[PDB]
């Protein structure tokens, strides 16, 4: 019973995009399909619902009208059709099996739930283009902290190592946060012995594969 | 707002005391209530916090297992039950209200303190 | 849906309870889900009382009044993730805001560090000032930026790490961003930190 | 005042209709023959009824001894019980259809409810008989309407040629055959007529030329049986035109008719239910009258063979109870199955037709002695002997 | 597949009992062969019982002893009485049918919508 999502790249705001939910195994004409969305770092949120035919379809007010669901029992497939994408819709959309007549059932003493979940695709809306980070030192002034600021890159992800992976203890590479520019920024920090600062070299190795950016930055006291 | 600690005194090593902190001018039920202690010349150090009912109690390394903070919301009083007392626990003990209901330690009101001396 | 506890701390093996306030929906029974960081939420309980086939027996349901609750009898060191309640409605379901269990551990105040902007960045026209709060617990903290003793608003962003898997602490970065011209108008750059483990605010500062 | 009488007895109802749901127009012929036979037999008993100042039961007593008397008394009692079982099942099904109560409760209501018949007797005859006659006549009108496009030569040529291969081979055929016969003769009717003729103001012995009464009574009896024949023929062809030539060849008991009337398309929608409930009412009333007639018969039998007597309410009650026991046994055993109950019903009728000869033989014998005798008793002789062969073959194939 | 309406499900403590009743929508002539299916939330549609034209009452191999199918030839309604319920019988209980509208039209399938049944303290 292997739900599989697909169809998530990068879209300009207001654009449109299809999303494919390939089913398998179970007799598709028996079960519904729900699309549960999750913003970054928030709680889940229900978005759509399509049964076997097209004679059943609810919606959620967030995309009431902007979204067209559709089914095709030929290949057990379900399709989402998003239009007029807004800057916030960036999310990680899912799939989820679930009873067909899930309305006629639900009552004060029964709730079917969503048995099998897919793995999620990452839609992302932006105006923002691919860009490698600027890398700036976070200079240290019995433990010292030092780091690298990895600023104004897009899209995710970046990796940061220290001393070509020889330094791993006490490293914290912060989750990226989106700036008002629509570009990400993060810092990577490490704590080290203050008595080491004069005689140990600290270099952050930054890799942003989408832009082929590789930067080594020496971080001096 | 006023806080008043009581229950200190001279106690033998291994012995027990129960400190009380009575609050007036403020309903404590909405706020975390903390205990600190200060030995002469040292910095005032955290001992324990009783958050609102259900939100947990937290403790300093030095007192974990031996001290227990508890609350009587109805009587606007918080307690520190101190067992297995050590010489190292000798200090003035202080209660403070956390004015931030989100628990960030906005300690605006403090008691005058009650002396605890652990020695034979 | 409003789950009442939101950051329920706990230690291993103990018992814990989690409640989902029926927001006077159709009140059709809840069905608790569980989700670990960055994976697919799993089912745990449907119709508010029965288990899902092949789920450890530590869990349980309860239908107390109109406040549905879940109770973990014994907390295996594996169960540490966010939990979700899901109430049906007339024709659209909605997931709760969700609560998140976490590992009990004796409070740790942050170590605080401040970093001035680099000359390289300044030469490009922008000044990023970074304040680091390292290895603290619980997660709540406040960072206030003062520039020549003036409290800043609207020109900083924070990031917080996921809880460390070994020591169960958090770290936090606050980044103040100024134009070079604004940066060069002022002398004293300070980050002032509070945390419930700190008896008084910690200030780290530099002079430009 | 006005005409009022009930001719449809659930026994013949189910047997005829079944004979038209399963095999079609074949059985038709048999019906006629049975009817004709009964006519003759009526004649005979009526003659015996009017002369010799005796009752067929007393007759039997005057050719037997104590033990064999016990035997034939057992047989007559069993005949009566058979008819009563038929009736009580009819009533129970009627109740379950009209109201919705399960069968067991209806059976019990029927058995210990004879007080209705004293109540309504104290209430008034003419009105109740008029209304039941109206409803039955109207139900029959409904059935007539319901019969549709049909091929006459089929019915005819199957009435005529009598496919003997057919009539004898399918031992499902002999079954419904004996059913129809034993439901058209009904020995209790024989005893009852033998008795009732005894009072028609004939100059009991002081008129050797009282046979005028004989002729009058026989004319009446023949009219009656003829109309019964017409009704039976109708019910049979109804079963035919409503269930034949189909898939799964549904049995065609009562329930199936009750539904087929309701879901009948061309009858609109509500008219379905209307005719439905009308049919239900008809069933109920027919059951009740078929009961009330036979009480006197049971009384006459016991008075004749044992020369003993009882008040009527005790008679009716005890008979009805010993009749209802097999119903409940079958119900509880087979957990409730319309099919099983209707099968019990048909088996009751055929058992009646099995018992018949033990009460037919002495009738012929006695009419061979006294002053008035038939010239061609030969018809009755051939009747009984062919009869015996049929019943013994049907027994044997078991 | 509509125009059938089950009814009767409801909460019930362990070891209770209750009687579900498949039905028809309007004036149906006969129910040839019924069948009651189960679709518990993490499994496949199993199947629990089977009456036939006359009567067969064939059951599953895990239920004999608790489930007593039946029929009501009077008002066309299949029944299903479950007795001494257990916490492993929670599911929605669909109904199948073989409806035949009028006395001569051929048969035709029909599925239901089913009803829930929960068993717990």
């Amino acid at each position: 019973v292997q739900l599989v999502e697909s169809g998530g790249g990068l879209v300009q705001p207001g654009g449109s995009l299809r999303l494919s939910c390939a089913a398998s195994g179970f007799n598709f004409s028996y079960y519904s399909i729900h699309w549960v969305r999750q913003a970054p770092g928030k709680g889940l949120e229900w978005v759509a619902y399509i049964s076997s035919s097209s004679s059943y379809t609810s919606y959620a007010d967030s995309v009431k009208g902007r979204f067209t669901i559709s089914a095709d029992t030929s290949k057990n497939t379900a399709y989402l059709q998003m239009n007029s994408l807004r800057a916030e819709d960036t999310a990680v959309y899912y799939c989820a099996r679930g009873y067909q007549y899930w309305q006629y059932h639900a009552s004060w003493y029964w709730n079917g739930g969503l048995d099998y979940w897919g793995q999620g695709t990452l839609v992302t809306v932006s105006s923002a283009s691919t860009k490698g980070p600027s890398v700036f030192p976070l200079a240290p002034s019995g433990t010292a902290a030092l780091g690298c600021l990895v600023k104004d890159y897009f899209p995710e992800p970046v990796t940061v190592s220290w001393n070509s992976g020889a330094l791993t203890s006490g490293v914290h590479t912060f989750p990226a946060v989106l700036q008002s520019s629509g570009l990400y920024s993060l810092s990577s920090v490490v704590t080290v012995p203050s008595s080491s600062l004069g005689t140990q070299t600290y270099i952050c190795n930054v890799n942003h594969k989408p832009s082929n950016t590789k930067v080594d930055k020496k971080v001096e006291p | 707002v006023q806080l008043q600690e009581s229950g200190g005194g001279l106690v033998q090593p291994g012995g027990s005391l129960r400190l009380s902190c009575a609050a007036s001018g403020r309903t404590i039920s909405r706020y975390a209530m903390s205990w600190f202690r200060q030995a002469p010349g040292k910095e005032r150090e955290f001992v324990a916090v009783a958050r609102r009912s259900g939100d947990g109690a937290f403790y300093a390394d030095s007192v974990q297992g031996r001290f227990t903070v508890s609350r009587d919301d109805a009587k606007n009083t918080v307690y520190l039950q101190m067992n297995s007392l050590k010489p190292e626990d000798t200090a003035v003990y202080y209660c403070a209200i956390d004015s931030d209901t989100f628990y960030s330690g906005s300690y605006d009101y403090w008691g005058q303190g009650t002396q605890v001396t652990v020695s034979s | 849906m409003t789950q009442s506890p939101s950051s329920l701390s706990a230690s291993v093996g103990d018992r814990v309870t989690i409640t989902c306030r029926a927001s006077q929906s159709v009140s059709s029974a809840v069905a608790w889900y569980q989700q670990k960081p960055g994976k697919a939420p799993k089912l745990l309980i449907y119709s508010a009382s029965s288990l899902y086939s092949g789920v450890p027996s530590r869990f349980s349901g309860s239908r107390s009044g109109t406040d549905f609750t879940l109770t973990i009898s014994s907390l295996q060191p594996e169960d540490f993730a966010t939990y979700y309640c899901q109430q049906s409605s007339s024709s659209l379901i909605t997931f709760g805001q969700g609560t998140k269990v976490e590992i009990k551990r004796t409070v740790a105040a942050p170590s605080v560090f401040i970093f001035p902007p680099s000359d390289s960045q300044l030469k490009s026209g922008t000044a990023s000032v970074v304040c680091l709060l390292n290895n603290f617990y619980p997660r709540e903290a406040k960072v206030q930026w003062k520039v020549d003793n003036a409290l800043q608003s609207g020109n900083s962003q924070e990031s917080v790490t996921e809880q460390d898997s070994k020591d169960s602490t958090y770290s936090l970065s606050s980044t103040l961003t100024l134009s070079k011209a604004d940066y060069e108008k002022h002398k004293v750059y300070a980050c002032e930190v509070t945390h419930q483990g700190l008896s008084s605010p910690v200030t780290k500062s530099f002079n430009r | 005042m006005s005409v009022a009488v009930g001719y449809m007895d659930p026994g013949n109802w189910i047997t005829s209709m079944q004979g038209g749901a399963q095999y079609g127009y074949t059985l038709l012929f048999v019906i006629l023959i049975s009817s004709l036979a009964a006519m003759l037999l009526q004649s005979m008993t009526v003659r015996l009824g009017i002369a010799t100042g005796k009752d067929l039961a007393q007759m039997t007593r005057h050719f037997l001894s104590k033990p064999v008397a016990i035997i034939f008394w057992i047989i007559a009692e069993l005949a009566i019980i058979a008819t009563d079982i038929a009736e009580v099942i009819g009533s129970a099904i009627a109740l379950d259809l009209i109201f919705g109560i399960p069968l067991i409760v209806g059976a019990l209501i029927t058995v210990f409810d004879v007080f209705l018949l004293l109540f309504i007797m104290r209430f008034g005859f003419r009105k109740i008989e008029a209304i039941v006659g109206t409803l039955i006549f109207t139900v029959l009108a409904i059935f007539v309407f319901e019969v549709f496009i049909s091929s006459p030569q089929l019915t005819d040529i199957l009435n005529g040629f009598v496919p003997h291969k057919e009539i004898v081979t399918n031992q499902g055929i002999l079954y419904i055959a004996l059913g129809i016969i034993g439901a058209t003769i009904m020995p209790h009717n024989l005893y009852l007529h033998s008795s009732i003729v005894q009072s028609r103001k004939y100059d009991r012995h002081d008129n050797q030329e009282k046979a005028q009464a004989i002729k009058y009574a026989t004319i009446d009896s023949n009219l009656q049986l003829s109309i019964a024949f017409v009704v039976n023929c109708l019910l049979l062809t109804l079963g035919a035109a409503l269930f034949f030539g189909t898939k799964t060849n549904d049995l065609g008991g009562f329930y199936d008719l009750y539904h087929a009337l309701k879901t009948e398309p061309v009858l609109g929608a509500t008219l379905g239910g209307i005719m439905s409930t009308l049919f239900a009412v008809a069933l109920l009333a027919s059951g009740q009258n078929s009961t009330i007639t036979g009480t006197l018969a049971g009384q006459i039998v016991m008075e004749g063979f044992l020369r003993l007597s009882i008040p009527n309410w005790l008679r009716r009650l005890i008979t009805r109870a010993l009749a209802v026991i097999p119903v409940i046994i079958c119900l509880i055993i087979f957990k409730g199955n319309s099919e099983k109950i209707e099968q019990l019903l048909v088996f009751s009728q055929v058992f009646l037709s099995i018992a018949l000869p033990f009460s037919l033989i002495p009738l012929q014998l006695a009419t061979s002695n006294k002053k008035l005798m038939g010239p061609f008793i030969n018809k009755t002789w051939v009747n009984i002997i062919s009869w015996t062969l049929i019943v013994i073959l049907s027994g044997l194939n078991v | 597949q509509r125009q059938l309406v089950e009814s009767g499900g409801g909460l019930v403590q362990p070891g209770g009992s209750l009687r579900l009743s498949c039905a028809a929508s309007r004036s149906i002539f006969s129910i040839d062969t019924a069948g009651w299916f189960r679709q518990a939330p993490g499994k496949e549609r199993e199947g629990v019982a089977t009456i036939t034209r006359d009567g067969n009452a064939n059951y599953a191999d895990s239920v004999k002893g608790r489930f007593t199918i039946s029929r009501d030839r009077a008002r066309n309604t299949v029944y299903l009485q479950m007795n001494s319920l257990e916490p492993e019988d929670t599911a929605v209980y669909y109904c199948n049918a073989a409806i035949r509208t009028t006395v001569r039209t051929s048969a035709q399938e029909y599925w239901g919508k089913g009803t829930p049944v929960t068993v717990s303290s």
